[PDB]
């Protein structure tokens, strides 16, 4: 489309207690790389990180105009947001601009502040709602991520073994996407810890 | 909304709204303004704290531009909302013209904003008075004076708000060319001018002064006490032509 | 036609009052005694439902409206001001719901509709609304008790009256009211705080009475209120 | 029509506005406020105007409210009104928020809302906001501050000040026990409980009749808490043992 | 007591407009002169103190190279009218390609005269009657013309009009000194003598703006030199 | 009169009342000169500056004046002595402020 | 006295107060006459000067080549009402290609001047209208009010002292239908002459004459034209 | 209550429990009353309103 | 208290000192300025309205000055008041309830007709710009799963459910001779109702009417399409109820 | 006191005052008559000559409202003009979407409710003009309606208007007028005006008559010249007798 024009990519996946997102990091313009490090995770709130990927413009109005209505609503109520309203909030943002759209596709990835059950979610360019228990992916590289997590899960993983597998789940499906790589950043939460490390990949 | 007619004519011939706004610049506070050849001196008289508040937000002397600043006296309110559409014509200018605004024009424009205020829908006139102060893109100095009716008139020297009948009739008889003829002289002028209507000293009166093509200097607490200490000292050498 | 005044009928007086919401909260002193009791799993709204003959048919209004599945009200004033709010809350509700996905927590709901009550004490041309609301609900595990009064404001209760007499039954709930109490009461000791003020006998078709647990709001049977009303449950 | 008119947006002979006059003896009744600023943070005292015993909270404070996370303000005056400017506040920030990326300089959060309160005085024939506001804020040019609007929409800065009832009886209290430097918040905290203790009227003060939030910087980020009862009732204690250890000179 | 801002005396005429005159007679004093030669328009500037620079007083502007004006009542109010003069006049140059007729001119300022309106149009029309008469001077194709006019949106040509807190007293000796035959150079003194009883301080180089308009010329405002050789005569 | 804004024009109409006199708050030094002369049939102590109560409060009438001065005197009567303390202007100027605060 | 500040209310007697007032803002404006033959339709106006050092504002204002108008009220009213109808007769050439007939022009300024009569706070024009045109039912003359009313005359005269030309002009009107041109300006003089103080007469500097007939598109005379029409003038003896 | 026109202004509060007993001693001395009698159980039964 | 002016309030519809809205108060006593009286009566399988029809002269045409006119054609109702504002309330219950029809598609229950005729005077209410409407609608229809109903709605929006109502000139002294029929209760067949609306407003007027003197308008459930009486159909009821 | 400024105010009594007083400005104006037959209507206006400077027979009280509806008015005559137009532009309108001669009943009733729009604000003033629509077809009969200031219409066999309202309906109550064609009340409608019309109060009047009905094919005209003197000999006659 025109959200090949950037690449990228993004990647949820579920534990038991924990859930891990994890993204490429490099803009570029077409084929030329112009910067190795431009975040496409943002924090929205705590334990709670979307996603973002596609063409480079949306993904920065997309953060900021979704950290706009984030924040006028955790001042406006003094809650802090669940991680299912987060999803239909960026929806309803989205399809705000029905016509003419966006061109990100949001990935939700985050536990619930009132106990600590792991919730993701990506969402279409136009805000459809997919959840999902397994993982979800968004990118130009999407159909190879799929391939490659559909026979690298499991249905229970420890914070240790889910950093083992999105990593090499990775690694391996944004290797065979030109427009993406140089530079994976894994978030993986707890209930108690968010560790973040950026995985060594191939610089080309 | 509210289409109403705020200011009307009197019967007398006049307009009541405008002239009830003089007297909310009348109780403002005294403001001066002289004009030297080189050094454009104005001063507002009380920073009104109350060694509690800081010196920093109660400050009356604000510039529109680099060349261009203004002290009023009035509804501090309504002066903010001139202000900041003085600033915004003083760079709508310098986009459309390559040059920096004269001190004439962005009076003319906030004289003309003031002025369609008082007849307008809705509206009630500004109530404030202006020095614009300034110096040209020929190292001209210019002060030039508005109200709420939105006239003009160029000074030399100048006094509006509390006390202005007096301190005008002060600089009548002292502002010649044997004051300010050094930059020494022209701040000394302005002290001694609100020292006729401040009740509490020196330590009381903001003075900010211009100079040719640098920017505005706001005089420290502790500058002004040594200017004020010269006048002190020069009336007991009036002690010298009196014996 | 016309075009509307612009200009607010709301204006301060010397004293620092805003008179007309003075006199709006007057005309709600002079409605039907309403009370408002929390209990500790529920929240109780009853009233004293309107009439002056035989005539009238005692199920075609309703003084104790469903705003939500979850939220309630009943009022003490004017009733024609009454459907103007429960129409406007019922769209606030439907906005939120339409773009959370979630009901309206009770906290939002009143924060809201009082911001519309406000917006009538500083519009042109208009006066102020002519009633209290008093809003339950319950969400998140517990039960809330509002009032939103004509000027704007809003204040979470624990128990409370409105209308005629609600200085005295302010004072009665107050000794009453022990927290912990079972939702059953609430309806009754709030039945009995209408009767501190309600002149004749009570009867199944006579008060309403609405009650707010975690299965969500629901207006009394008259069968069910009947059963209450034996002064003993 | 013009009988019914009030003509709100008008001068006076005398040259003032009736109407914002009045909105400030409005203020005059509404709750004692109180803010003091230090060198290690600020903080807003007000008094709970309503209190009973069937009265119950449900949020953290019912008179502080938190327009950024750098930012809370504390209200005085018509509390419906309040809750229109606290609203339109929140909204400023997070828009100065979208455009330069940063938390919004503490001064300017004021004079926007300024703006507002200011154009009602002078177009338009509504009544006035009848709000006066106090804002405890952190930025990056000046640190802490403390600020007050008023209906007229004038703003000031202040190093501690009082805004509605007793407010002129605080101030003299003020101008007398602060230093100007010097101030720890542990020593705002005795001066603001003394200050509160002398423009009430009861007999002393409970942990249940006031609300303390302060504004610290830990960390980098700004906290902003509210004392909860024990942290209170602690600073009420401590000020009888200054009261009784004040009549040892006779 | 209120009324509206159109309401009709039950005399017969405008309320607001009939005290819009009013205003004019606290203003200063213009006296305009039609001769063949041109026009000449005179107005004492009326300075308050002797910190006053007399010099950013303006009370006479040009309108084009060809049309002068003069204003008495509030200047205040004249900033509006003059604006549209000029951005009428040039309007006119930029279709028809050609100067505007002076009457033309006066006729255009004259449509604003009425036209304040409490409500029922813009939030952006006047809202009170403008408070200022006029006195354009101009030269044309019917040689030079005087039209003078008043905030009732009534204008006339004149030969000869004074204007101002001296309107009463200086109308009459108008019509004593004046006459067809005349020259410029004995209007301009003929004005300054009338001018220089009505004042109430000294006759300086420095109390008047005098200008003219002739066939052979553009609008031109006297400096402070040539005023003095026209005071020295006096 | 002290309203004089709601008075039937053609009462003081000119050449029916002739001069309008009018009487401004004082001044700082002239409020200085009313604490002055009222205090001149006093004995004060020593620690009393005139300064320093003038200006601790602000916008005082000549009868806000008398007040503070004459409720100090007073609190030197409770205590049966003739010197009017520092404490005592401290305590009086303490009830008129509450007294110009309280009652509005 | 609370029934006289608006069009909007009415007067227990049933009447508007604002509706009669505006029509002593025409009683206060210079005389004119107007009156019609079966070929010819005329305008003769009485302009004023107000000094002697000024020249006389025009009461007669060209409309359209078979439309003439002579004012008499507020003139900034008597050139808003030109305008439109100015407006009004380029709408017809441009659309149907002919002149707009006169009868179906008063009916316009008829619904323009009814509006503002009944909306708040808006005023009555404060102008009278005599409206000479002639088209395919040869003259008319047509008397505009500021109450909206308006009239099919034979001859009719508005302003100042006019009910003097009035009585002139009832005692003639048999006479009127057989003049030729010239005859019947005499006449509108003879009548406008009626209407001036006693001591005074008209004369080239303030007489105003509009002719419109079946072959001679409507013009108007001024100064040195009027002189063929007052030499010849009967004397007004008293 | 322009400041220096009244001169003093005194509060009567209501009886507080300590008071009130007391103002029941003066009245309750007027009528024959008897050995025992426990006036302080009777002003604190009293909510204190008035003397 | 006890009736003061807050200056204006009587003038514009803003609350007294008292607590009251004088503007209503007074927009009521503009319905009995009519001088009609109309009774309402619910059966048990039909509803009945009963006008007084007054033919001041013998040159108005008597088939054009009716009180009765149809909404749908489920909803009959009654206007009592000033006639120009009736009828300008009329023209927008016919509107309402075709705008109903035209966004549910299933024509509009009796209930919410009333309700929204309530919910428009609320405002004329709330508002300074206007007056209220000085008249007062009963509306009566077959609903498809209550039976019959009557509600009626008043200038300041107030409306209810009835059994039996009236309104105008005698609306205290109907209501007292209808509801001792009420509470002994009947069969309340088709006759029966016609029966005691007609004998309530002759006895309350003292009139004993004349076919020509009312109309009676009238909607069964077996037949839901509302009927206005002819002069025929009324007479069989009136010398029915002579012998009675 | 003030319950008369404003249009938007009840008054205490129960009824608004500034539309009582429009109806009064109508009883101050001269006598409009109509009086419906059964195969037509005709309609009679007495209106003064106050002058003898007004050209005859002009600016009429008989509008055409539309190409079969006559309207004669009374009352203050610039609000009826403006009526007029309104009336017009409805049956302009109805023609254009539902494509037949707009029926009398609905025009009725569509112009009192833009009457009664004009009690309800205070913006706007009630109009000052009570009028009479006759209408003839051939589906419907002859119809006659009759509107007022307040926005009342009412079907009539025959009314009047203006300030010999009551001497008039008199005349037409002792008229048989269900049984008799258009050409004989054309004659009636002459002699009840000539009787109602006082001369010691007026000067003279020019009798103004309409045609709408069988004769004309139903189209609305004025009755022809030589019809109109046959009814004024036949009027003197019975004031003679």
């Amino acid at each position: 489309s025109i959200m090949s024009y950037n690449g990228g990519a993004v990647m949820a996946m579920k534990g038991k207690n924990c859930v891990a997102i994890a993204a490429d990091r490099r803009f570029g313009i077409q084929a030329q790389m112009v910067t190795t490090d431009f975040q496409k995770i943002f924090p929205m709130g705590d334990r709670l990180y979307i996603g973002l990927a596609g063409l480079a413009t949306d993904v920065q109005t997309v953060a900021q105009r979704l950290k706009f209505r984030l924040n006028l609503y955790e001042l406006k109520e003094g809650r802090q947001i669940k991680p299912y309203t987060l999803m239909s909030m960026v929806a309803n943002l989205l399809y705000e601009k029905r016509f003419g759209p966006y061109y990100t596709e949001p990935v939700i990835a985050g536990l619930d502040p009132k106990t600590f059950k792991p919730f993701i979610c990506s969402l279409d360019l136009i805000g459809c709602p997919m959840v999902t228990d397994d993982f979800v992916v968004s990118g130009t590289c999407a159909e190879q991520m799929y391939g490659m997590c559909e026979s690298l899960w499991e249905p229970n993983m420890d914070p240790d073994h889910l950093f083992e597998t999105i990593s090499q789940a990775m690694l391996n499906a944004v290797d065979r996407d030109a427009v993406s790589g140089m530079g994976v950043i894994v978030h993986i939460i707890e209930k108690d810890k968010i560790t973040t490390r950026t995985l060594k990949a191939r610089m080309d | 909304s509210y289409d109403r007619a705020i200011t009307v004519f009197s019967p007398d011939g006049h307009l009541f709204q405008v002239e009830y706004a003089q007297e909310a610049v009348k109780k403002g506070s005294t403001a001066v303004g002289v004009r030297g050849r080189d050094i454009v001196v104005l001063g507002v008289e009380k920073k009104s704290v109350a060694k509690l508040q800081d010196e920093r937000t109660v400050r009356k002397i604000c510039a529109l531009d680099d060349n261009v600043c203004m002290a009023f006296a009035g509804l501090t309110a309504d002066a903010r909302i001139v202000i900041n559409r003085a600033r915004v014509e003083c760079q709508s200018h310098r986009l459309t013209v390559e040059d920096p605004v004269t001190v004439e024009y962005i009076t003319r424009y906030i004289a003309s904003l003031k002025q369609r205020y008082t007849q307008s829908n809705g509206r009630r006139p500004f109530g404030i008075s202006a020095l614009i102060v300034g110096f040209d893109f020929d190292g001209t100095p210019r002060l030039y004076q508005t109200d709420p009716s939105g006239t003009y008139h160029a000074w030399k020297a100048n006094a509006i708000g509390r006390g202005a009948k007096s301190v005008r009739e002060f600089l009548e008889k002292n502002y010649t060319d044997e004051a300010i003829e050094t930059d020494d002289l022209t701040i000394k002028l302005v002290i001694k001018a609100l020292l006729e209507v401040v009740q509490s000293g020196g330590k009381n009166i903001e003075l900010a002064v211009m100079r040719r093509d640098q920017s505005l200097k706001i005089l420290n607490p502790e500058e002004i006490e040594k200017y004020v200490a010269e006048i002190e000292k020069e009336k007991e050498e009036n002690e010298k032509k009196k014996q | 036609a016309e075009r509307g005044y612009s200009f607010s009928l709301t204006t301060f007086s010397p004293s620092g009052k805003l008179v007309q919401i003075e006199y709006a909260l007057a005309a709600v002193a002079g409605g039907a005694p309403s009370v408002g009791i929390k209990a500790a799993n529920g929240v109780v709204l009853a009233t004293e439902k309107k009439q002056k003959s035989i005539l009238y048919d005692e199920r075609s209004v309703h003084k104790v409206e469903p705003i939500t599945k979850h939220i309630g009200l009943v009022y003490s004033g004017m009733g024609p001001d009454y459907r103007v709010l429960v129409h406007r809350a019922r769209k606030l509700a439907q906005q939120y719901y339409l773009v959370y996905q979630e009901p309206i927590p009770t906290a939002q709901l009143v924060q809201r509709v009082a911001s519309v009550m406000q917006e009538y004490t500083q519009s042109g041309g208009v006066r102020p609304f002519g009633v209290s609301l008093l809003i339950c609900g319950w969400n998140e595990g517990r039960p809330y008790l509002f009032q939103s009064d004509p000027s704007g404001a809003y204040f979470a209760w624990k128990a409370t009256a409105m209308g005629k007499n609600y200085v005295n039954g302010k004072t009665f709930l107050e000794k009453r009211y022990n927290e912990d109490l079972e939702l059953e009461d609430a309806i009754h000791t709030a039945i009995l705080t209408l009767k501190e003020s309600f002149e004749g006998q009570m009867t199944e078709d006579n008060i309403e009475v609405g009650i707010c647990n975690e299965a969500g709001f629901r207006r009394l049977t008259p069968t069910e209120v009947k059963d209450y009303l034996a002064a003993i449950a | 029509s013009r009988r019914y008119d009030s003509r709100t947006t008008i001068f006076s002979p005398e040259g003032r506005l009736y109407q914002v006059e009045y909105a400030m003896e409005a203020i005059g009744h509404a709750g004692t406020c109180l803010g003091i600023l230090a060198n290690d943070g600020v903080l807003l005292a007000a008094e709970r105007r309503n209190i009973h015993k069937l009265l119950d909270e449900v949020f953290f404070s019912e008179k502080i409210y938190k327009l950024n996370e750098d930012m809370a303000c504390s209200v005085a005056g018509i509390t419906s009104d309040a809750n229109v400017l606290t609203n339109e506040l929140r909204l400023i920030a997070q828009r100065y928020l979208l455009q330069y990326q940063e938390p919004i300089p503490c001064e300017q959060l004021v004079t926007a809302l300024c703006d507002i309160k200011q154009a009602y005085t002078q177009f338009g024939g509504k009544r006035p906001f009848g709000v006066s506001l106090l804002y405890i804020g952190w930025d990056k040019h000046y640190g802490f501050q403390l600020y007050q609007s008023d209906p007229s929409g004038n703003y000031g800065g202040w190093k501690a000040t009082c805004i509605g009832n007793n407010s002129a009886a605080a101030v003299s209290m003020l101008k007398q026990d602060y230093k100007e430097g010097e101030m720890t918040l542990k020593s705002a905290l005795a001066l603001a409980i003394k200050v509160l203790n002398k423009t009430m009227d009861v007999s002393k003060l409970s942990a249940e009749k006031v609300e303390i939030a302060t504004l610290t910087r830990e960390n980098g980020k700004t906290v902003i808490r509210v004392l909860k009862q024990k942290e209170v009732e602690q600073l009420i204690k401590k000020h009888e043992e200054e009261e009784a250890k004040a009549e040892r000179e006779k | 007591y209120d009324r509206g801002v159109n309401t009709f005396s039950p005399e017969g005429r405008l309320f607001q407009v009939e005290y819009a005159i009013e205003a004019i007679k606290l203003g200063s004093t213009a006296i305009g002169i039609q001769t063949s030669e041109g026009v000449c328009l005179a107005v004492e500037k009326r300075i308050t103190s002797p910190l006053m620079e007399p010099s950013s007083i303006e009370k006479i502007v040009e309108i084009d190279a060809h049309i002068g004006c003069a204003m008495s009542g509030l200047i205040a109010d004249a900033k509006t009218l003059i604006d549209k003069a000029r951005v009428e006049t040039q309007n006119h140059w930029f279709t028809y390609n050609e100067t505007m007729t002076v009457e033309s001119v006066t006729q255009a300022v004259s449509n604003l005269a009425l036209q304040f309106g409490e409500e029922d149009a813009d939030p952006g029309a006047m809202s009170r009657p403008f408070g200022v008469a006029l006195l354009f001077g101009g030269v044309d194709e019917k040689g030079p013309q005087l039209f003078h006019m008043d905030p009732s949106g009534t204008f006339v040509q004149c030969d000869a009009r004074a204007i101002g807190s001296a309107s009463e007293g200086a109308q009459s000796s108008l019509q004593e000194v004046y006459h067809k035959s005349m020259t410029l150079k004995e209007a301009i003194k003929s004005s300054l003598i009338i001018l220089k009883q009505v004042m109430e301080e000294k006759l300086n180089a420095t109390n008047i703006e005098l200008a003219t308009v002739q066939p052979g010329q553009n609008f031109h405002m006297f400096t402070k030199e040539e005023l003095e050789e026209v005071i020295k005569d006096i | 009169t002290n309203r004089i804004e709601t008075l039937d024009p053609a009462l003081i109409r000119p050449g029916r009342i002739d001069r309008k006199i009018e009487f401004p708050l004082p001044d700082e030094k002239t409020k200085k000169r009313i604490f002055q002369i009222h205090t001149s049939r006093m004995t004060l102590a020593d620690d009393v500056t005139l300064d320093d109560l003038i200006m601790a409060k602000d916008d005082l009438s000549g009868a806000d004046i008398k007040a503070i001065c004459t409720e100090a005197g007073l609190m030197a009567l409770r205590e049966r002595r003739m010197k009017v303390t520092n404490e005592d202007f401290k305590k009086s100027k303490e009830n008129v402020l509450y007294k110009k605060q309280e009652g509005t | 006295n609370q029934y006289d500040n608006d069009v909007t209310v009415w007067s227990p007697q049933g009447r508007i107060h604002q509706i009669e007032y505006a029509m002593e803002a025409v009683k206060q404006g210079s005389a004119t006459v107007g009156l019609k033959s079966k070929t010819h339709a005329v305008l003769v106006a009485l302009k004023r000067a107000q000094s002697e050092l000024a020249a006389h504002q025009k009461k007669i204002l060209h409309v359209d080549n078979h439309i003439g108008i002579s004012i008499a009220g507020l003139t900034a009213d008597a050139r808003l009402l030109c305008n439109f109808m100015r407006q009004e007769c380029l709408d017809s050439r441009f659309v149907f290609d002919r002149p707009l007939p006169v009868s179906r022009l008063v009916s316009l300024i008829g619904s323009k001047t009814q509006i503002p009569t009944q909306r708040y706070g808006r005023r009555p024009y404060g102008v009278g209208l005599l409206i000479a045109g002639y088209d395919d039912m040869g003259p008319h003359i047509f008397q505009t009010c500021p109450s909206a009313n308006y009239f099919d005359c034979r001859a009719m005269s508005i302003g100042a002292r006019s009910q003097s030309a009035r009585t002139y002009l009832e005692r003639h009107m048999s006479e009127f239908m057989e003049c030729n041109l010239n005859e019947l300006v005499k006449h509108g003089l003879r009548a406008l002459r009626e209407t001036l103080p006693a001591e005074q007469d008209l004369t080239t500097k303030n007489v105003s004459i509009g002719i419109v007939g079946k072959d001679l598109e409507f013009t108007i005379y001024d100064d040195d034209d009027v002189s063929p029409f007052l030499e010849g003038l009967e004397e007004r003896p008293q | 209550l322009r400041p220096g026109r009244i001169d003093r202004k005194i509060e009567f509060p209501p009886p507080n429990e300590e008071a009130r007993l007391d103002i029941l001693k003066i009245h309750s001395r007027k009528m024959n009353l008897t050995r025992g009698i426990n006036l302080r159980k009777i002003a604190e039964l009293m909510p204190g309103a008035s003397g | 208290s006890r009736g003061s002016s807050a200056g204006f309030d009587r003038h514009i519809t803003i609350f007294s000192p008292e607590g009251r809205l004088y503007q209503v108060e007074y927009a009521f006593k503009a319905i009995n300025q009519g001088g009609l009286t109309s009774v309402a009566v619910r059966g048990k399988d039909c509803a009945v309205i009963v006008t007084q029809k007054k033919v001041p002269d013998k040159l108005l045409d008597s088939s054009t000055v009716t009180h009765l006119f149809k909404i749908t054609e489920n909803i009959g109702c009654v206007m009592t008041g000033m006639t120009a504002d009736s009828r300008s309330q009329v023209q927008r219950a016919r509107y309402e309830a075709a705008n109903w029809k035209y966004k549910y598609g299933y024509e509009i229950p009796v209930d919410m007709l009333c309700k929204r005729i309530a919910d428009i005077s609320q405002v004329y209410t709330q508002n300074a710009e206007m007056r209220p409407l000085g008249c007062c609608m009963i509306l009566i229809g077959i609903d498809e799963e209550q039976g019959p109903q009557v509600y009626k709605c008043d200038p300041a929006g107030y409306y209810c459910g009835f059994k039996a109502t009236a309104a105008g000139v005698k609306q205290t002294e109907s209501t007292s001779f209808l509801e001792k029929k009420v509470k002994k209760k009947f069969d309340w067949t088709f006759e029966q109702t016609v029966e005691t609306a007609i004998t309530c407003l002759s006895t309350v007027l003292s009139i004993d009417f004349k076919p020509s003197e009312i109309e009676v308008g009238v909607v069964t459930v077996e037949n839901p399409k509302f009927r206005i009486l002819t002069e025929a159909e009324i007479d069989a009821h009136l010398v029915a109820l002579a012998e009675r | 006191t003030g319950y008369d400024l404003s249009a938007s105010t009840f008054s205490p009594d129960g009824r608004v005052f500034q539309v009582e007083y429009a109806m009064k400005a109508v009883e101050n104006s001269s006598t409009a008559i109509g009086i419906r037959c059964k195969d037509g209507v005709v309609f009679g206006v007495e209106k003064l000559v106050l002058s003898k400077l007004y050209e005859e027979g002009s600016n009429k009280r008989l509008f055409n409202v539309d190409r079969h509806v006559g309207m004669a008015v009374a009352g203050l005559l610039a609000d009826a003009r403006s009526l007029a137009d309104i009336a017009r532009e409805e049956a302009s309108n109805f023609r254009s979407n539902f494509g037949y001669n707009i029926p009398l009943k609905h025009l009725a009733d569509r112009v009192a409710m833009y009457v009664h729009a004009y009690t309800l604000y205070s913006a706007v003033r009630p109009f000052g003009c009570s009028f009479m629509l006759g209408s003839y077809s051939v589906n419907d009969g002859a119809q006659l309606y009759m509107i007022d200031p307040s926005g009342v219409s009412y079907g009539y066999w025959g009314c009047a208007i203006g300030k010999a309202r009551q001497a008039a309906k008199t005349e037409i109550e002792k008229l048989q007028m269900k049984e008799m064609t258009c050409r004989d009340i054309v004659k009636e409608v002459a002699k009840i005006i000539y009787i109602v019309h006082d001369e010691v109060k007026d000067k003279a009047f020019e009798l103004e008559l309409s045609w709408v009905g069988e004769l004309t094919n139903g189209r609305h005209e004025i009755v022809p010249k030589d019809i109109r003197e046959e009814a004024e000999k036949y009027a003197k006659e019975s004031l003679k007798e």
